[PDB]
RNA sequence: ACGCCACACGGGGUAAGAGCUGAACGCAUCUAAGCUCGAAACCCACUUGGAAAAGAGACACCGCCGAGGUCCCGCGUACAAG
RNA sequence: CGACCGAGUGGCUUGCUACCUCGAUGUCGGUUCCCUCCAUCCUGCCCGUGCAGAAGCGGGCAAGGGUGAGGUUGUUCGCCU
RNA sequence: AGGUUAAGGUCCCCAAGUGUGGAUUAAGUGUAAUCCUCUGAAGGUGGUCUCGAGCCCUAGACAGCCGGGAGGUGAGCUUAGAAGCAGCUACCCUCUAAGAAAAGCGUAACAGCUUACCGGCCGAGGUUUGAGGCGCCCAAAAUGAUCGGGACUCAAAUCCACC
């Protein structure tokens, strides 16, 4: 099989070895696409993903590579954006961006501040009780968002009653 | 230092056992062999089970002793000893006339033996000697 | 149903054999933080006394109050860094590259060493900087020796040689720092490295006790009750099960106890001084009179009186430093009574 | 528990007979267990100053006898060390009967007490005649 | 006791009641189920349960699997639904047990079992095209309670 | 000893598990490739031994008609002989 | 929580067998001292709940460490504090 | 004493192939004829490969996204109330390219959210079922793991042929 992806005018993609770099107005993203007998190349105006094998496992990965590359075309032009909301019941939770990480204080009345380091070139912008994660690398931005929601994880008590925390509101 | 090697082999990206078998073959034939770039040799398979075997070999032991090397120097030299009758005269000589190296202490580039190479483009399930050594707790001195 | 019980003694300090070097040899060094500097000093054990201190601990319900604390007295006269040895990074660990010596040597250094009569402090230094340029330089350590002659209570005049590491700022800066200390004459004191109130790791070769049995050596029980009267008083029950048909090295047996190397962590330095304020009436038992450069260490220290003990800045401190503790009293009462 | 503010060499064991320093009606008490303690194989469980122990009444009024009650150790013959080095020891071994909330069961204490016992059981100490 | 003790055919046929006394009664309540007054040819579909290995099935197993299959057909079709299942086997082989050591070891009578050769149909149900999926499920439960592996086979039914 | 002193934190990789991106299968999907985390457990950290590691090691100096050493003598920080 | 019926793993109990030893492989229980297994009692980290919380109940990973003192009885076992 | 085979074997240890045409397997499965000795079961598997049958499709199939999803009437009955949806019975005609006397949630009952059914965008195979191959789950034990060992993955495994 062979699938051909036409790269936008806005974008510019260059490849070295198994690594692919995609640069655009919103930034650049380099990934590593490695899988037995699948060839990724740049043919001037298009990206080519081809293989001599046609089995279920090869076909699975070929399709995966496509969606990864299309997401890279998007990140460099439009960019990716996840929006979150902070919600609390009794104790006033404090969410802030300190350094290259996001810190959360007074969660459920805690004394110890909960925190997490931001992934790569992701930009977290807070506005009152609303948050917005964004960047070109969908992998990086995606994790960063999820890590914020995972940060208010509670296992000891009933989640149905103790619903405090930041939650993913809008997914791109 | 200074090994007067008749042959210098490049183990980089080559299947360990297949290389080892040929080195043993030649050493018994009275050849002086130097395996180079051992940290970059390779062994195919699912990494989780490969390491489980090597870590198990480290735990084994008693007062009598079961010394098992953690660095790619030894792992390779031990693999080769396993293909040589090292407890005999002819076999000890052959074994002692073979040495493995981390990186390349020579000027020449080692030759690649037929059948021993692995195509990274065709395979994804394999591991590097150096990667096993790090999991074993060795000191990355390369 | 035979109750459970932890084994007798630890398998981490063996084999329990006589120490090779009476002079201890640190196998770990502090991290390169602040400015460059030598990471250790040495002295000779003298004896013990007690002192009265004001509670330093800010978290103690008694802070600011009087408190009696036991102290081991150690004479810490100046030593001499006679050389600068450099190591190189190779695929087989670190290896000694070259050394840089001096001309000014102690009058009795020749009781142990074959003192250098012809040397080249430049070629060596050059080789070190060339290697550093190559990015193959390992670490930097000074060869140091003590001056037993300064301590009258000690019979030996023949110095004790030891290699102490130097760490600090950049490799380049501490390389230079080292070279300076050496060239002078190598003279340095406890002040230059430690401050009163810091935590240190004291190493030493313990008091030898020759051959001893399992009860003492490993802390096993004595035979109890009726068993104690049959012919066995201080012997363990069995040397092992039927199978494996061999005696396992883990079973407690007789042998050499003491005269081993131990490194005791987090020893607090109470006071670094000079003179005879800490000396005891009638003299320290089996040692003598103290009057000069000394150090007061909290608690005990491995080894007998006169033995060489080594200092190193604590590699794993549990607490923060509380400098210069207020000492209100140093007992001078006789140790005979 | 809260720190005693002194070192203690436990002078009592499981089975020891001591003095009940109060007016509950009990005269002699026998130690049965020590609260919060867990020793090692073959070791006879130990108690000392400032410890809370489980006890049985050996002597006293007909009603108090054979009763299994809790108590607090107030005095002991084995020496203890104060923060200034000084050792302190008593004339006998004694404990005071106490309830669930650590309040003395009796109305009055008989004899002296260690100042250290106040840092743990204030309501017992706040009934002391002499605190040494 | 375990079926491991009687599942294989490793003894001669022991069915002559004229020489065997004290044989326990069968636990098999009924062999003809559903609507016994109606005919087998009066149904569009006919599915049988085929045994894959040659074995011995004790009356205890026959009752348990027959029960748990018909109980399903009664639950999904009713106590008087339109169907009729058939347990086409009867337990003829008598079983012993040596319950002294190996001296005078001939065992005493403890039970009965039906011998089924691989490829034979143990059960055979008859129903309309609608109830075809219920009979399959009823049989699924049935082969869960007998030793061998089984093939649920639809004989007359091309309405799949 | 019944007395007194000292005995981490932190990293790296995982299990169960929680997730991200993601296809076979336009959707969905924690997984098939890839990734972020995550156990008193694993590896490092720390302590102890360790040139007989047969690839039997490295550096500096003194010396090869003399450096150094054993014996001898007075003694123990050592010790059953050694 | 879980009957019936069906399929298994272990080799601690018990039974069967009579291969090894009758020119002897010293008994039970206990004690002392050493190593191990996991089918986990506690401790770490997890999942579900008839999970508000607090106290539980059930389940997963996990063998680093721990699992103690006494009264009757030779007891192993087991009953009791 | 010379020569050729048998069982068995030809990557090394170890004599002889890292032999040829082709296919499967990713578990180190396996590299274990027979066996006290080499285990692995009922039951389960959109792991992957090969094969057959039925039906749907460029007059646009399967899926996804958007739009529509209507009134007669909130059928009648039961009932204070029931209006698709408590229960009982019925289950009709209009509009139109579709739209149930309503399949599943939801309300105290309404509402509210979708299913059926029509249209659009899109554009290539889709869907149902039968059979076979290799593997995976099921799968816990005591001093140190194992196919004799090393180690092996388009094999040095497995099956069909061959030199
Ligand atoms: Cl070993
Ligand atoms: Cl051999
Ligand atoms: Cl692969
Ligand atoms: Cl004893
Ligand atoms: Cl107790
Ligand atoms: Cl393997
Ligand atoms: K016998
Ligand atoms: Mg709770
Ligand atoms: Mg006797
Ligand atoms: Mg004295
Ligand atoms: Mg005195
Ligand atoms: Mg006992
Ligand atoms: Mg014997
Ligand atoms: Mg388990
Ligand atoms: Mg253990
Ligand atoms: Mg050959
Ligand atoms: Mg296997
Ligand atoms: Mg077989
Ligand atoms: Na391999
Ligand atoms: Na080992
Ligand atoms: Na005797
Ligand atoms: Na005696
Ligand atoms: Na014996
Ligand atoms: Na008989
Ligand atoms: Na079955
Ligand atoms: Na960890
Ligand atoms: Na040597
Ligand atoms: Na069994
Ligand atoms: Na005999
Ligand atoms: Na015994
Ligand atoms: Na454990
Ligand atoms: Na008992
Ligand atoms: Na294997």
């Amino acid at each position: 099989p062979r699938v051909e992806l036409e790269i936008p005018e806005d974008v510019d993609a260059e490849q070295d070895h198994l690594d692919i770099t995609v640069e655009g107005d919103n930034g650049s993203v380099t990934r590593r696409l490695w899988y037995p007998d699948i060839d990724v190349s740049v043919d001037g105006d298009t990206v080519v993903i081809e293989s001599d094998e046609d089995n279920a496992k090869t076909m699975s990965t070929i399709g995966t590579f496509q969606s990864h590359i299309e997401n890279m075309f998007h990140g460099v032009t439009e960019g990716w954006e996840y929006g979150m909301e902070v919600f609390y019941s009794h104790f006033p939770m404090q969410v802030n961006v300190e350094g290259d990480e996001v810190v959360i204080e007074n969660f459920l009345g805690e004394k110890a501040p909960r925190r997490t380091t931001i992934h790569g070139d992701t930009d977290v912008e807070i506005d009152g009780e609303e948050l917005t994660v964004s960047g070109p690398d969908i992998e990086a931005v995606g994790q960063t968002a999820a890590d914020i929601e995972q940060l208010t994880r509670i296992n000891d008590k009933d989640v149905r009653v103790f619903q405090d925390g930041v939650y993913i509101t809008r997914k791109p | 230092a200074e090994f007067d090697a008749d042959v210098i082999v490049d183990a980089r990206d080559c299947i360990m056992g297949r290389v080892a078998s040929q080195v043993a073959e030649q050493a018994l034939d009275g050849e002086t062999v130097a395996v180079v770039n051992a940290e970059r040799a390779v062994i195919t398979g699912r990494e989780e089970q490969i390491v489980e075997k090597y870590e198990k070999r480290v735990d084994i032991g008693n007062d009598n002793g079961y010394f098992y090397p953690k660095r790619p120097d030894g792992i390779f030299k031990r693999t080769i000893r396993g293909m040589l009758p090292h407890k005999k005269q002819r076999g000890r000589e052959a074994f002692e006339s073979v040495r493995v190296y981390l990186g390349n202490p020579y000027d020449e580039d080692g030759e690649v033996l037929d059948g021993t190479s692995l195509d990274r483009l065709s395979n994804i399930k394999f591991v590097t000697l150096g990667e096993i050594s790090e999991t074993l707790g060795a000191n990355k001195t390369w | 149903p035979q109750p459970s019980r932890p084994r007798k003694g630890s398998l981490g300090f063996g084999p329990r054999k006589r120490s090779t070097s009476e002079t201890p040899r640190f196998n770990s060094w502090p991290s390169d933080d602040g400015q460059p500097g030598v990471q250790g000093f040495a002295g000779y054990k003298a004896g013990m006394t007690h002192v009265v201190l004001v509670n330093d601990e800010p978290n103690s319900p008694r802070e600011g109050m009087e408190e009696t604390v036991p102290v081991t007295v150690i004479e810490t006269p100046p030593m001499r860094a006679v050389a600068l040895r450099a190591y190189e990074d190779t695929p087989y660990g670190q290896r000694p590259l070259t050394e840089v010596w001096t001309d000014e040597f102690h009058s009795e250094l020749d009781r142990t060493l074959d003192v250098p009569e012809d040397h080249d402090p430049d070629a060596a230094e050059e080789q070190i900087r060339d290697a550093h340029e190559a990015g193959d330089l390992g670490d930097l350590r000074l060869i140091t020796h003590t001056v037993p002659d300064a301590v009258p209570s000690v019979p030996k005049k023949k110095p004790d040689v030891m290699e102490t590491r130097v760490g600090g700022g950049s490799v380049s800066d501490r390389l230079d720092h080292a070279l300076d200390i050496v060239e002078d004459g190598g003279e340095h004191a406890m002040n230059d490295i430690f401050r009163a109130g810091e935590y240190a790791d004291v190493a030493g070769v313990t008091k030898g006790k020759g051959t001893q049995g399992p009860v003492k050596r490993w802390g096993v029980q004595k035979r109890k009750g009726k068993h104690a009267r049959q012919g066995w008083r201080r012997r363990i029950g069995n040397l092992g099960p039927w199978n494996p048909s061999r005696v396992r090295s883990t079973v407690p047996q007789q042998g050499q106890t003491g005269y081993h190397q131990r490194t005791e962590l987090n020893k607090r330095l109470i006071d670094i001084g000079e003179g005879d304020e800490p000396t005891v009436d009638g003299g320290f038992v089996n040692y003598g009179e103290v009057d000069g450069p000394y150090t007061l260490v909290k608690g005990s220290v491995p080894g007998p009186d006169k033995r060489l003990v080594r200092f190193r800045p604590a590699v794993r401190p549990n607490d923060q430093p509380r400098l210069d503790p207020e000492v209100r009293y140093v007992s001078n009462e006789s140790n005979q009574g | 528990m809260e720190a005693l503010g002194a070192d203690v060499t436990q002078g009592l064991e499981k089975g020891s007979l001591i003095t009940c320093a109060d007016n509950t009606g009990a005269r002699e008490l026998k130690v049965i267990s020590v609260h919060g303690y867990s020793g090692t194989k073959n070791r006879l469980p130990k108690a000392g100053l400032g410890d809370k122990i489980t006890v049985s009444v050996t002597k006293g009024t007909p009603e108090m006898r054979r009763q299994v009650l809790e108590a607090v150790v107030v005095r002991q013959r084995k020496p203890i060390r104060r923060p200034d080095g000084t050792r302190v020891k008593f004339e006998d071994n004694a404990a005071v009967i106490v309830d669930e909330n650590e309040d003395p069961r009796g109305t009055e204490l008989k004899g002296p007490i260690a100042r250290e016992v106040a840092q743990r059981f204030g309501s017992v100490a706040s009934a002391a005649t002499m605190i040494v | 006791k375990p079926a491991s003790m009687y599942r294989d055919i490793d003894k001669p046929a022991y069915t002559r009641r004229e020489y065997i006394t004290g044989i326990p009664g069968s636990k098999i309540a009924q062999h003809k189920m559903g609507r016994k007054q109606k005919d087998a040819d009066d149904y569009p579909v006919q599915i049988s349960l085929i045994v894959e290995e040659t074995v011995q099935l004790r009356h205890g197993s026959l009752e348990a699997s027959r029960l748990s299959a018909n109980r399903h057909l009664i639950k999904e079709l009713g106590e008087e639904g339109d169907y009729k299942m058939t347990l086409r086997k009867f337990p003829h082989q008598v079983l012993r047990e040596n319950k002294d050591g190996m001296r005078a070891a001939f065992g005493k009578i403890v039970g009965t079992a039906a011998r089924v050769q691989a490829g034979e149909q143990l059960f055979t149900a008859y129903c309309n095209v609608e109830d075809a999926e219920h009979v399959k499920e009823a049989f699924r439960r049935a082969y869960n309670k007998i030793t061998p592996s089984c093939r649920i086979d639809s004989s007359p039914a091309g309405n799949a």
